[PDB]
């Protein structure tokens, strides 16, 4: 699933910016 | 007479814009208790300002982190215009001021942490409960960008929950003043419009595509655009093909396929109606928008309270030491902080 997908990913957290 | 009140807010925040406050306060007069939350820069604290008993939140940019990340005019923006805003759901500035080593920004603390935590808890926010938050960003962006603002760093963690359930906007680290198109590339990867990412110059739109990234976020519970790493991310942005949950609404798809529009000719909040194309969408048919504006509807969730300086809304973070040099650090960079 969708979630299942996200949930299993590196960006479920707080998420940093860029300015990059 | 929107138009009659913006029009007054202008000249509100114009006399600040112009003379802005300076030297409010100083580290001594707080006693630094805990850290809310870390951002890319500098960390927030939670504080007890000693005369009063109150507390705030303590933001601490470490003058030569600043500098080393280039964002000394991004955190002059910040300050400026933090403190000349004025609306229901902005943070309020309480005080400003810098030392040795660092700058610091000392706001209203919002004791129901952040909308993040809680959309990870929780899974997802009903349709009603994004809408209502919905609601007050909407009206937020009327008003900022009405300054000639862009805000530029919409998400969930940096929208506050306050102890009525309304949102309170924070970080204004990439806030600017414009007319017109600027370049920086910055923001939050998940958050960018597709014409921030192809470097072509851009406005204030790129607010109302990021509205649509957390409207999604919110009722789906992941964001639109999501992968392992940035570059992942940024080409489907790019591609700009967006699949929806089975149980989102057909009004809600529909609102999110004009926000999350490629085509500026096409984006919603763009166009010639500005605004009122949101404000009239089905999807906020039955939002009352003088009511938010005024906080009279009855907010869907209401963080658990426990008193004064209560941060269980809060993750809890390692603590550091805030150093003061005896040398003074960049000081003619931020002569008008
Ligand atoms: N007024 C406030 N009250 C309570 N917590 C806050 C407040 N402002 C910020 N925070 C917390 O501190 C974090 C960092 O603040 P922010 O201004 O976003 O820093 P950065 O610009 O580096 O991201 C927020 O995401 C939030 O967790
Ligand atoms: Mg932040
Ligand atoms: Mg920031």
């Amino acid at each position: 699933t969708t979630y299942a997908d996200f949930i299993a990913s590196g960006r479920t957290g707080r998420r940093a910016c860029i300015h990059d | 007479s929107v138009k009659e009140f913006l029009a007054k807010a202008k000249e509100d925040f114009l006399k600040k814009w112009e003379t802005p406050s300076q030297n409010t306060a100083q580290l001594d007069q707080f006693d630094r208790i805990k850290t809310l939350g870390t951002g890319s820069f500098g960390r927030v604290m939670l504080v007890k300002h000693k005369e009063s008993g109150n507390h705030y939140a303590m933001k601490i940019l470490d003058k030569q982190k600043v500098v080393k990340l280039k964002q000394i005019e991004h955190t002059l923006n910040e300050k400026r215009i933090l403190q000349a805003v004025n609306f229901p759901f902005l943070v309020k500035l309480e005080f400003s001021f810098k030392d040795n080593s660092n700058l610091y920004m000392v706001m209203e603390y919002v004791a129901g942490g952040e909308m993040f935590s809680h959309l990870r808890r929780i899974g997802r926010f009903s349709e009603p409960h994004a809408r209502f938050y919905a609601a007050q960003i909407v009206l937020t962006f009327e008003y900022l960008h009405s300054l000639d603002l862009i805000y530029r760093d919409l998400k969930p963690e940096n929208l506050l929950i306050d102890q009525q359930g309304y949102i309170q906007v924070t970080d204004f680290g990439f806030a600017k003043r414009v007319k017109g198109r600027t370049w920086t590339l910055c923001g939050t990867p998940e958050y960018l419009a597709p014409e921030i990412i192809l470097s072509k110059g851009y406005n204030k739109a790129v607010d109302w595509w990021a509205l649509g990234v957390l409207i999604y976020e919110m009722a789906a519970g992941y964001p639109p655009f999501f992968a392992d790493q940035p570059i992942q991310i940024y080409e489907k942005i790019v591609s700009g093909k967006v699949r929806f949950p089975s149980h989102f609404s057909s009004d809600l798809k529909d609102l999110l396929r004009n926000l999350l529009q490629v085509d500026l000719t096409k984006r919603f909040g763009n166009l010639k109606n500005g605004v009122n194309d949101i404000k009239n969408h089905k999807w906020f048919a039955t939002t009352d928008w003088i009511a938010i504006y005024q906080r009279k509807v009855e907010a869907p969730f209401i963080p658990k309270f426990k008193g004064p300086g209560d941060t269980s809304n809060f993750d809890d973070y390692e603590e550091e030491e805030i150093r003061v040099s005896i040398n003074e650090k960049c000081g003619k960079e931020f002569t008008e902080f």
